[PDB]
């Protein structure tokens, strides 16, 4: 029905299909084809509605909306949380010299005497209290969170989720409607994707004991040899 | 208005529209209104590097740190060329969008807000005291690197040494001395010819035929 | 200060305005506004979640004052076989059992079994008379009952009444809070209560939590 060069994928601009997908009624769901009876509440026009409220947890639409925010959040600092846990690992085997590049280890740098020098330089932060540390943070955190809930210096009378003025959205990419309703969702997947990896970067520490980096590095070394089954009966009741 | 020598007349396009305008267009690159607009915003942009440029070096001579011209060299956190990457990935968007606030504004600003002017300081004696300090900035780096280059030291250690013998220590016993005597010495004839030519003219202007110029219309 | 209304004193103070929830009207003693995971949005289940929330108070203010007050009197003298809260039922296996205050003719409790026997006939009781009533109540209030729970008569005024409210869930959520202090910091520290507070009164910098923080790193 169309000609070659639109079925490639060609002139941009033709958005109006192409949020179907990820929203309205007939999108792509958690199951795929084997899910029928999606909640009545997930009508499709919030990002990431897939239809996966198996629990019925979101059942009524107030705390549908808190869990919205929740998941959104969670996202954010996961995805954050995601790139920190591995750059640091990154860095040190490219060969910048950091002291501890394990993530679950690397709270543990500011006990050293040498303090916690950055990317381990010690010309930088070089913080040696961990209270001072957790004092700052708590302070500008708390700060920062009140801001968020109810409105700061960086606009009031703006969305609790997707603020946007020219603090949070400085460089423009979501005055479009269209460009926004599909970064949405963009944002909502790789920050599911996030917290599902931080989970895993959080049970492969509990288990393996090892970087998670570093346990990329052995599976890809032989990986029938060297899998997650390989640490099965760590937890053996004796 | 004053001008940039003592009873000048300004071109035609210099008509004092403009800020710190003083009728100093003698090669008459600013001719085009457009591209007046854009110098004018090059100069702001030269003269804000020029200003942060002018008082890091200051401060990094005054206390105990490497000389400007050799901080490259040093040894830091960060391999040079993954700085360059980092640092040409940031200066696209940031040029980016100062690129699409001149477009818009015709001035100014940082990423979002067109005029970064957090404290409501933009009065146009502000616009005029940036151009004035910027250019003032502009001619301290262009003297900062010159005599730096000269000589082996920095800034104030080249003004320590003018002030240990201002009359020996100077530019014109310099190894750019001679040069510099006899650029200024034209620099000081120069304006007397450029009356001569308004004189013998009254109230003509003179097209010098130059590319940009486009003096045949 | 008020504790009720719209005007009332919320959980993040001034930053608080646009932060609590339609139905968290200052009907409630404790309403601070706080239901960022809108758990309580159905009013059915903000009932039932406020009963688990006074009830669960009264037990950690109960078990709060029970995990200070034997390590108290251990310094202060008393002989306690085991002092500390989180082995003080390891002391029916000892040698003479457990007895109360360290004397061995006050109690002397050697069968954990008939102890916990007795305890499930009569804690199965007093808590379906509490769902139900019984004894010492028909159609009472879930929470507040009074009748034979004010022998004293504190709470006759409703304004007292309601500010003594406030103050009991306050109280209450204080002690969860430590309680579950007592929690982490026990299985962390291996110490009590009044242990882990002298050994902070001790070397406050260098004795605090963050000195066992690498304590559960997995390390292959
Ligand atoms: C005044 C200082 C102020 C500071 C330092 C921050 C700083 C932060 N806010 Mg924040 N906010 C601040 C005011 C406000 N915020 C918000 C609403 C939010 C939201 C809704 C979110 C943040 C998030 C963040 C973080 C990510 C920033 C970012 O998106 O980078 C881009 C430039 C960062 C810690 C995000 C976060 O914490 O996720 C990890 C996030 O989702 N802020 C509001 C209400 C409009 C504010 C009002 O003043
Ligand atoms: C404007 C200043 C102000 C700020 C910032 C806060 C902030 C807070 N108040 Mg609040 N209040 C404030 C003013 C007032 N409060 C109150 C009355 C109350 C009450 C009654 C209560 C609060 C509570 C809270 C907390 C609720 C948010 C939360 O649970 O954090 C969650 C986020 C975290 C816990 C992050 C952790 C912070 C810290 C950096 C932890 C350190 C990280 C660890 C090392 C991680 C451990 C690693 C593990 C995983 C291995 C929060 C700390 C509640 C509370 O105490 O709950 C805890 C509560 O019950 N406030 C009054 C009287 C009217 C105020 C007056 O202005
Ligand atoms: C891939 C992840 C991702 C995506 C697609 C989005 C997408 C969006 N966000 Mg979200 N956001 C994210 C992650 C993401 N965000 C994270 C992790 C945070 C916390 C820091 C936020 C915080 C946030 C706020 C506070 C706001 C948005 C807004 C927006 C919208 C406009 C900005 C945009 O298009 O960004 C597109 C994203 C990219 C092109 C990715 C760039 C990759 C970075 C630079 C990598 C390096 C990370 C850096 C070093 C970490 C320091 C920070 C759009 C819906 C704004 C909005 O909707 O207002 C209209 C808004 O107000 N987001
Ligand atoms: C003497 C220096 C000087 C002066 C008078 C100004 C003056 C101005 N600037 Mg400029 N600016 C300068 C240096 C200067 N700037 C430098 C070095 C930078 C680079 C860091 C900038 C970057 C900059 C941006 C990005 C923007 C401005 C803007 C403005 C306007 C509002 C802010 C203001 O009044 O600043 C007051 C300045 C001072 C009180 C100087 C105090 C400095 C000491 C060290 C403290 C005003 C015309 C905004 C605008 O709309 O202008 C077109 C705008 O968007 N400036
Ligand atoms: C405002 C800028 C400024 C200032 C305050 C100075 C000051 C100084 N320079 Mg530098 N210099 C400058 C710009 C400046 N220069 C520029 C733009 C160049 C490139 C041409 C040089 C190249 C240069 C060399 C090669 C040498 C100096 C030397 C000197 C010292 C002796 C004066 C002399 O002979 O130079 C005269 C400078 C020039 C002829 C260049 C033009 C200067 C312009 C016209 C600005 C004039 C000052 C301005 C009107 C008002 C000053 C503002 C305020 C500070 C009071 C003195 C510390 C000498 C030195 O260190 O001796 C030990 C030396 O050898 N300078
Ligand atoms: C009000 C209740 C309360 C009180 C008085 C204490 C008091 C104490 N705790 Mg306990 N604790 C509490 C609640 C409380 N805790 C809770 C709720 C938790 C679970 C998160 C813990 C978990 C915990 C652990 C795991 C350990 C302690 C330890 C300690 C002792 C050292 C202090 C320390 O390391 O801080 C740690 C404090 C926390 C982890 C969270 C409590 C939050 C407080 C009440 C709010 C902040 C108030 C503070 C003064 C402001 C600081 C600002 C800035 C520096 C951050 C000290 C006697 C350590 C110990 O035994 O040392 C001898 C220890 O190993 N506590
Ligand atoms: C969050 C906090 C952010 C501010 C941090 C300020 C640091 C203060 C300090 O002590 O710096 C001290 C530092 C120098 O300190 C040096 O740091 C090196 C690594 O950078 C090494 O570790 C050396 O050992 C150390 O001496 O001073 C500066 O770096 C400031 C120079 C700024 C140069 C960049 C200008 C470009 C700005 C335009 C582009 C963006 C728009
Ligand atoms: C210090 C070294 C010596 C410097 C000498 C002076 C430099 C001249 C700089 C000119 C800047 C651009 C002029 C703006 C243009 C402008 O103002 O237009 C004016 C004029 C033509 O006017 P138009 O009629 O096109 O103008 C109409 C428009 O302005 C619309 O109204 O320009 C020319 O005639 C052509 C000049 C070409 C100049 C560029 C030549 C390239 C030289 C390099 C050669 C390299 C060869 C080797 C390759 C490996
Ligand atoms: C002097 C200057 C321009 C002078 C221009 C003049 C006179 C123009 C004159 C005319 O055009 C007009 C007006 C009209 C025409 O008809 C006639 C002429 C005559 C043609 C610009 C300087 C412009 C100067 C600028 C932009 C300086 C930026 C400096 C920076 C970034 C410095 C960085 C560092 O030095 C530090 C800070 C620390 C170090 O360790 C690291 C590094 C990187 C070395
Ligand atoms: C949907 C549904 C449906 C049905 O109905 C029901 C159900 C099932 C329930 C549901 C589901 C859900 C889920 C799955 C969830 C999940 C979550 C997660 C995973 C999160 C994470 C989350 C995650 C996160 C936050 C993360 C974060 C992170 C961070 C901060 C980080 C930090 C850090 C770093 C950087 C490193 C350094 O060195 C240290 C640290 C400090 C460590
Ligand atoms: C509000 C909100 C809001 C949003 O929306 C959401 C969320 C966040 C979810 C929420 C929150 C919540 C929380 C925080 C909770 C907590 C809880 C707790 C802590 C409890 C405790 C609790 C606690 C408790 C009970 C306690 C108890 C105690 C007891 C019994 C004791 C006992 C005992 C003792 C004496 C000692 C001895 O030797 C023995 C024993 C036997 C051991």
């Amino acid at each position: 029905k169309k000609t070659i060069r639109e079925k490639a994928g060609w002139w941009s601009n033709g958005g109006n299909e192409k949020l179907s997908a990820f929203y309205g009624p007939d999108r792509g769901l958690w199951l795929g084809p084997l899910s029928g009876t999606t909640p009545a509440y997930l009508t499709g026009e919030f990002p990431g509605d897939y239809g996966w409220d198996s629990a019925g947890l979101s059942a009524d639409p107030e705390t549908f909306k808190r869990y919205r925010e929740l998941e959104l959040i969670h996202a954010r600092w996961a995805m954050l949380g995601a790139l920190g846990c591995i750059t640091p690992e990154l860095l040190a085997k490219n060969g910048t010299p950091i002291v501890e590049p394990v993530w679950f280890k690397a709270g543990a740098q500011i006990f050293a005497e040498g303090g916690l020098d950055y990317l381990g330089n010690p010309g930088l932060v070089h913080a040696q209290s961990i209270l001072a540390t957790l004092a700052v943070q708590v302070i500008l955190m708390g700060a920062i969170e009140g801001y968020r809930v109810n409105g700061g210096p960086a606009g009031e009378g703006l969305d609790k989720l997707h603020p946007g003025g020219q603090f949070f959205d400085p460089l423009g990419l979501a005055e479009d409607p269209d460009a926004f309703a599909e970064l949405k969702v963009k944002e909502i997947k790789n920050g599911r994707l996030a917290m599902f990896s931080m989970f895993g970067f959080f049970v492969q520490a509990i288990v393996t004991g090892k970087g998670p980096l570093a346990n990329l590095d052995e599976h890809l070394a032989s990986p029938f040899t060297s899998n997650a089954f390989t640490y099965a009966q760590k937890f053996t009741p004796q | 208005r004053p001008m940039w020598y003592p009873g000048a007349t300004a071109p035609a396009h210099l008509d004092g529209s403009m800020l710190g305008d003083y009728g100093f267009d003698p090669l008459r690159l600013g001719v085009n209104k457009d591209n007046l607009k854009w110098f004018r915003e090059a100069e702001l942009t030269n003269g804000r590097w020029a200003m942060a440029a002018v008082v890091g070096i200051l401060f990094t001579d005054a206390v105990g740190l490497p000389k400007f011209w050799t901080a490259g060299a040093e040894k830091y956190a960060l391999d040079n060329q993954t700085l360059a990457l980092i640092e040409v990935a940031v200066f696209a968007v940031l040029e980016g969008k100062r690129y699409e606030i001149y477009k818009k504004t015709g001035e100014t600003g940082f990423l979002s807000f067109a005029p970064f002017d957090p404290m409501g300081m933009k009065s146009e004696e502000m616009k005029l005291k940036e151009l004035k300090n910027g250019r003032l900035a502009m001619l301290a780096f262009l003297g900062f690197c010159s005599q730096a280059a000269v000589y082996g030291k920095g800034p104030i250690e080249t003004l320590q040494l003018h002030l240990a013998d201002p009359g020996h220590n100077n530019i014109y016993t310099s190894s750019v001395g001679p040069e510099t005597a006899v650029t200024v010495a034209v620099l000081c004839v120069l304006p007397m010819i450029i009356e001569a030519t308004k004189t013998l003219n009254p109230g003509k202007e003179s097209v010098p035929y130059f590319p940009w110029n486009e003096p045949w219309n | 200060i008020e504790w009720y209304g719209p005007d009332r004193p919320k959980f993040l103070g001034p930053f608080s305005e646009g932060d609590t929830p339609a139905y968290l009207t200052g009907e409630f003693p404790g309403d601070y506004g706080w239901d960022t995971a809108g758990l309580s949005a159905d009013p059915e289940t903000f009932k039932r979640y406020r009963e688990l929330e006074l009830i669960h108070a009264r037990w950690a203010m109960l078990g709060a004052l029970g995990c200070i007050t034997p390590e108290l009197l251990a310094k202060n003298g008393i002989p306690f076989g085991e002092a500390v809260w989180f082995k003080a039922g390891a002391q029916i296996f000892a040698e003479g059992g457990l007895n109360y205050l360290g004397n061995e003719n006050l109690i002397h409790a050697q069968s954990i079994i008939a102890t916990l026997a007795f305890q499930v006939v009569v804690m199965g009781l007093a808590e379906a008379y509490r769902a139900n009533g019984g004894p010492l109540g028909e159609g009472l209030d879930p929470l507040h009952p009074g009748g034979a729970f004010d022998p004293l008569g504190l709470a006759d005024d409703p304004d007292t009444f309601a500010e003594l409210k406030v103050k009991e869930i306050k109280n209450g959520r204080l002690a969860m809070f430590s309680m579950f202090g007592f929690f982490v910091q026990a299985i962390v520290t291996g110490k009590g209560p009044i242990q882990n507070l002298d050994d902070h009164l001790a070397n406050p910098t260098a004795v605090n939590a963050f000195a066992y923080a690498t304590k559960f790193t997995p390390s292959a």
